[PDB]
């Protein structure tokens, strides 16, 4: 069956950067997304169904209306943004305890390691209480949506557990 | 009736802003159609390089806006060569969030003169079983 994936984190996070230069497209005129950007594709014969829904203060509100049927959660972190990493930290835990969420995969992506004061993979594990998840797989993966770097090890792993379920 | 007022908000407030098609291996537009997609009065037509009837993967990349929110949105596009099939996607969106713009794309897997002005592409918006808009396309492949 097809794989429904929800990708959210805060504005600026770099969600839509992630999911245009996975796709091969451009990310020069990447524009805040005021609503919801949707990319069905293959990968690896997995046909996908990627949400990227704007995460701006005013959006949030309306991310739950999207949970039904998730199969992955990717929760993508502006790594050099230190100063939200708490409000950060507090939408993400605010959705792994939601019913609708319940055993759906997650990948953090810890993007813009391409910037100076990126923190590390272990800082925003601990920043964000990673290690306290416990209702769900995760797993944490440092990335540049720029530069594409890493991008595909955390989708390949995300996949890869869902499947087994 | 309150019901058929709220309805006629919604078709109102609904727009397709534009429609394009791209190599899905390079990531490059081949053809984008903006300006009034779905203005009356107008067949709208496209002009895409015939080299895309070659391309094994093509996507196609719709964007379109709603002040209404919209609880059950779909939409259901077909492409047809005179009479037959040759594409049916379908993709339920569900909710749609008020004073929004929103994007959906699809990795999509006879001669050109056979073809060209005969390939219809036809979108069809729907909230539930409420029409809310309709496309239509014509292809002219260069
Ligand atoms: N240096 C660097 N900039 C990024 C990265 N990802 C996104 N950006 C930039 O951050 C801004 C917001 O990105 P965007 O994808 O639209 O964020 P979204 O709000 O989470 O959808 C844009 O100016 C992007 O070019 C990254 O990995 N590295
Ligand atoms: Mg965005």
């Amino acid at each position: 069956r097809e794989l429904r994936l929800l990708m959210l984190g805060l504005d600026n996070a770099g969600k839509t950067t992630i999911l245009k230069k996975f796709n091969g497209e451009d990310v020069d005129t990447i524009s805040p997304t005021l609503g919801f950007n949707i990319k069905t594709l293959e990968h690896r014969g997995f046909k996908l169904n990627i949400w990227d829904v704007g995460g701006q203060k005013s959006l949030r509100s309306y991310w739950r209306n999207y949970f039904e049927s998730t199969d992955g959660l990717i929760w993508v972190v502006d790594s050099a943004d230190r100063q939200r990493m708490q409000d950060c930290q507090r939408e993400l835990q605010s959705l792994l305890v939601e019913e609708r969420l319940a055993g759906a995969t997650l990948l953090i992506f810890a993007n813009k390691q391409d910037l100076p004061g990126a923190l590390s993979c272990n800082a925003i594990q601990e920043a964000l209480e990673l290690d306290s998840i416990r209702s769900h797989h995760w797993r944490i993966q440092g990335c540049s949506a720029v530069t594409g770097e890493d991008l595909l090890p955390g989708i390949d792993w995300l996949l890869d557990d869902i499947s087994s379920r | 009736s309150a019901k058929d007022e709220r309805a006629r908000e919604i078709l109102r407030g609904f727009k397709l802003n534009w429609m394009n098609l791209r190599d899905a291996e390079t990531g490059k537009i081949l053809w984008q159609g903006t300006e009034d997609l779905s203005v009356p009065g107008v067949e709208h037509e496209a002009r895409v390089p015939k080299k895309i009837l070659k391309c094994k993967a093509v996507s196609r990349e719709l964007n379109f806006s709603s002040t209404e929110q919209m609880e059950k949105f779909r939409l259901e596009q077909k492409v047809y060569f005179k009479g037959q099939c040759l594409e049916e996607w379908f993709f339920e969106f569900g909710f749609v969030i008020p004073n929004s713009t929103n994007t959906w794309q699809s990795l999509i897997e006879m001669p050109a003169s056979v073809l060209t002005g005969n390939v219809i592409i036809e979108t069809k918006f729907f909230d539930d079983d409420l029409l809310v808009s309709t496309s239509r396309v014509r292809l002219f492949y260069v």
